[PDB]
């Protein structure tokens, strides 16, 4: 479950646990702790054999150095991305697919976790479908009517009006549908009756 | 040589951090493959009957007169990017481990993912598929824009015939003008040139009488054998952390660019955007 | 050198001896002896991967030798190598260890580790139609949960206990060498002013700070 | 090396199934060229 | 000695973060607060 | 070395003389006198910030 916060947490222990681990390796020399080059050479040996572990040292803590700022470039990104998700999610609906999580977007609410965030996201999934025969428009009194917002159905006898993700029947009427142009170019135009109140 | 052996053991452990860090970019490109193209959860295939209002994808639909389940667009855009080196570059430790998901597998998410835009539309990357004809598709996606459908259901012909043409100019242009797949190009140029990097650098001197470590443990006396291979013992460990910290800024980068990538497919592919450029 | 001396069909020429690759890798030599165009190629070698699905239900591992048509060395030959260990079942579930080339592994019923091409999902075929469409007629408003890493631990090195421990002509000799103690500290300071600023710019969007009523 | 452990009876001799670290003893100093080895019972 | 411990004996300090968690549960609980009785106005303008 | 040299409650066997650390450094150590055990650590250390 919580997966991506742990791996940080592993790779942060694991970069302070090989870190130690490389102290007692000698990297050219007779030994590897401190005072033991100091106290069995003379100095025209000891500042040559001990230089040679200094700046293998010196490699390991600048390696450490780059795998910290990578790591931190990753977690800025991440950051980035968690705060644009906060601030599109959560302080407003958001129309972006898969932002705020997989249908359609309602509301987000942030909980905090050890070095990280966690938004519990609504989404609106539709379920129970059903067929049913559409239509580009229908043809009264010669002119053609197209929806305004929706879709033309037809259970089969009768033609119908309903909304684009939920099933609605609305008789056609003259207030959801406009005229625009003749009943000769259109592909597919069926005819019905538009009843007027 | 064993003596190297020995000495690379006596050096630490320090070969543990380098295949972790490896291991760690193939996983990480492995699930950059897999977070962009598996973002359906069924595959849907194609109808039978290829007439969707009047438009014509004979060219990025899957066609089965091919081996591996390709379209026309596809077949010449992977015909594009290019002892063998590769071979040679195995032989000295360079070797490369194969992708998780195929060619075939990416083809058929990617015929998965066009079925579910043309029959379902952008109602099958928000829950389950619902079936509604293509010219009522893309007349409700002109009322994102501001044009009302009255306009498409009048020139739909029209549109349909610039679909086409657009279709075509896409694999004429794709035809020519080489300057076009250059960034899927230039990755692999970069993988190849790290790679001529990392195995010319063993005929480069340290500072030692040669680079041969057989000539160094024989045409030499042990208390000054055991200083002269520590130059290219030293060296190369350098060399091949340096490699590893490329390949990992080379991954971020890539990370990013996959994750663009899977931002605009989901926002693109399963529904029209009102982002501008 | 080591290798497996094999017959060759390079054409040298009469005065060349000895034979290099694209990438400076002796692959060809000429005998001392009557004149015959040799190939040396490397000997058999690969990288080795097991297959364990943990210490907590059994301990059957498998063998992937890398790079290998299983003749270098049930068995498989796949893209990857060859896998000692598993069985190469015609059926089709979701990848649980990923081993490449579109075959994973996993352990399932006799228990063993069995080995399997992924499944890209379920086989669902939308009815297409000039005059079908699919209004939904019911809600099942959901909740889902995401995870974002939004801060990481800062951490402080100090070159005066890492590079020298307890001494003193340590500490003496390591300031000869060049700002390698200061450039570093800076840069663990400001990964860390940066952690400290990722938090400002996620869980403090809002000025005024907002209370929940009793009722 | 020595180590004494409990070998509670148990099935026909053999080896136990049970791990027992050895800590050594004594560390006689020796220069002998040893190949082959001949016990003593009384 | 445990392992928090004994990499600090060594040089390898971790620095205390600088919000915490009482001050991160506050902010999170007032976007909350904001969220829930309010709509999407607490965060283009006032409350 | 340097460092306080405490009393330990540890368990040292009659032939483990000296001891180490998780990181490989000598935490604990036997007297060269009369047997007893000892806890070597490292001197009071720490960070100073402006
Ligand atoms: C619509 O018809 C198709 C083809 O018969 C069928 O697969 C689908 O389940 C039907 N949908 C509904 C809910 O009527
Ligand atoms: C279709 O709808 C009309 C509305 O008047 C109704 O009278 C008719 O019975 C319905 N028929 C079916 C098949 O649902
Ligand atoms: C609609 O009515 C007109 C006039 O009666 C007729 O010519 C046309 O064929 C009809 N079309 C349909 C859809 O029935
Ligand atoms: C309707 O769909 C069928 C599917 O085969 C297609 O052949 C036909 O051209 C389409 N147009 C009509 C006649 O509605
Ligand atoms: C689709 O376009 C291709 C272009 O080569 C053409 O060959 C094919 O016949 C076209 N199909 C239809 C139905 O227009
Ligand atoms: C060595 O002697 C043999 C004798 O048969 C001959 O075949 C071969 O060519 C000779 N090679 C050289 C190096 O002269
Ligand atoms: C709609 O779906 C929900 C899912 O929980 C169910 O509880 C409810 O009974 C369904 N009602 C209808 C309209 O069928
Ligand atoms: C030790 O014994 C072996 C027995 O084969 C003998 O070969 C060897 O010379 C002896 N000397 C040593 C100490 O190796
Ligand atoms: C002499 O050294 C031994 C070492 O174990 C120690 O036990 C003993 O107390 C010492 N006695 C004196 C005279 O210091």
């Amino acid at each position: 479950a919580l997966g991506k916060l742990q791996d940080v947490v592993n790779h942060n222990a694991q970069a302070l646990n090989t870190l130690v681990k490389q102290l007692s390796s000698k990297f050219g020399a007779i030994s590897s702790v401190l005072n033991d080059i100091f106290s069995r050479l003379d100095p025209p040996e000891a500042e040559v054999q001990i230089d040679r572990l200094i700046t293998g040292r010196l490699q390991s803590l600048q390696t450490y150095v780059t795998q910290q700022l990578i790591r931190a470039a990753e977690i800025r990104a991440s950051a980035n991305l968690a705060a644009t998700k906060m601030s599109e999610c959560v302080l407003g609906q958001s129309k972006r697919v898969d932002f705020c999580g997989k249908g359609y977007h309602l509301m987000s609410f942030p909980q905090s976790a050890p070095h990280g965030v966690v938004f519990l996201h609504v989404t609106y999934v539709p379920a129970q479908e059903k067929n049913f025969t559409t239509a580009p428009a229908i043809c009264h009194d010669g002119k053609a009517h197209f929806p305004r917002e929706g879709v033309f159905v037809s259970n089969g006898t009768h033609w119908f009006v309903t909304q684009r993700n939920f099933y609605e029947p609305q008789i056609i009427t003259t207030d959801n549908t406009f005229v625009s142009g003749n009943c000769d170019v259109v592909i597919g135009i069926v005819n019905n009756t538009v009843y007027d109140p | 040589s064993t003596e190297c052996s020995n000495l690379l053991l006596q050096y630490g452990s320090f070969c543990t951090q380098l295949k972790r860090a490896l291991t760690g970019i193939a996983v990480e490109q492995d699930k950059n493959t897999q977070e962009v193209f598996a973002q359906v959860k069924q595959i849907y295939k194609t109808p039978p009957i290829k007439y969707f209002g009047g438009f014509n994808f004979s060219q990025i639909l899957p066609d089965p007169s091919k081996p591996s389940k390709r379209s026309p667009i596809e077949d010449l855009l992977f015909n594009k990017v290019t002892r063998d080196l590769i071979c040679a570059q195995k032989f000295k430790g360079l070797t490369v481990l194969p992708p998780l998901l195929t060619d075939e597998m990416i083809a058929q998410y990617t015929s998965a993912l066009l079925a579910g835009t043309i029959t379902s539309g952008w109602t099958f990357g928000a829950g389950p598929a619902l079936q509604i004809p293509f010219p009522m598709q893309m007349a409700y996606r002109f009322n994102g824009i501001g044009v009302t459908q009255n306009v498409l259901y009048e020139n739909q012909k029209l549109i349909a015939n610039q679909f086409n043409s657009a279709i075509g100019k896409i694999q004429d242009s794709l035809s020519s003008t080489p300057s076009a797949l250059g960034k899927l190009q230039d990755v692999v140029n970069h993988n190849a040139q790290a790679l001529n990097t990392l195995v010319k650098q063993l005929s480069s001197k340290f500072g030692a009488i040669s680079s041969v470590l057989n000539d160094i443990f024989s045409r030499l006396d042990p208390p000054e054998a055991e200083v002269q291979i520590d130059r290219l013992i030293t060296g190369r460990l350098q060399s091949l952390q340096t490699y590893v910290t490329q390949q990992l800024i080379r991954a971020a980068e890539i990370r990013a660019s996959a994750n663009l990538a899977a931002t605009k497919m989901s926002e693109c592919v399963l529904g029209q955007s009102k982002r501008v450029d | 050198g080591t290798g497996v001396l094999t017959e060759s069909n390079k054409k040298f020429l009469p005065f060349q001896q000895f034979g290099r690759d694209i990438a400076d890798t002796t692959d060809a030599v000429r005998d001392p002896q009557t004149l015959e165009i040799l190939d040396i190629t490397p000997c058999s070698f690969g990288g080795v991967s097991v297959i364990t699905p943990g210490t907590n239900t059994s301990n059957q591992v498998a063998v992937l030798y890398q790079g290998v048509n299983c003749t270098e060395v049930n068995v498989f030959q796949t893209r990857a190598g060859c896998l000692i260990g598993a069985e190469y079942v015609n059926n089709s579930y979701e990848c649980d260890i990923p081993i490449g080339a579109g075959i994973c592994a996993s352990y399932q019923t006799s228990q063993s580790i069995i080995a399997y091409t992924m499944s890209l999902g379920a086989e669902n075929s939308v009815a297409y139609s000039n005059n079908s469409i699919a209004i939904p007629t019911n809600f099942t408003i959901s909740v889902t949960t995401e995870i974002l890493p939004v801060s990481m631990t800062k951490t402080s090195v100090d070159c005066t206990m890492y590079i020298c421990g307890d001494s003193t002509e340590c500490s003496n000799l390591l300031l000869q060498y060049g700002s390698f103690c200061t450039q570093l500290k800076r840069a663990l300071t400001g990964i860390a002013v940066e952690q400290d600023k990722n938090t400002q710019e996620v869980f403090a969007q809002v000025k005024q700070i907002y209370k929940t009523p009793p009722i | 090396y020595s180590k004494h452990t409990p070998i509670i009876v148990r099935e026909p001799e053999d080896l136990p199934q049970g791990f027992s670290a050895l800590e050594p003893l004594v560390d006689l100093p020796i220069g002998i060229n040893i190949t082959r080895f001949q016990t003593l019972l009384a």
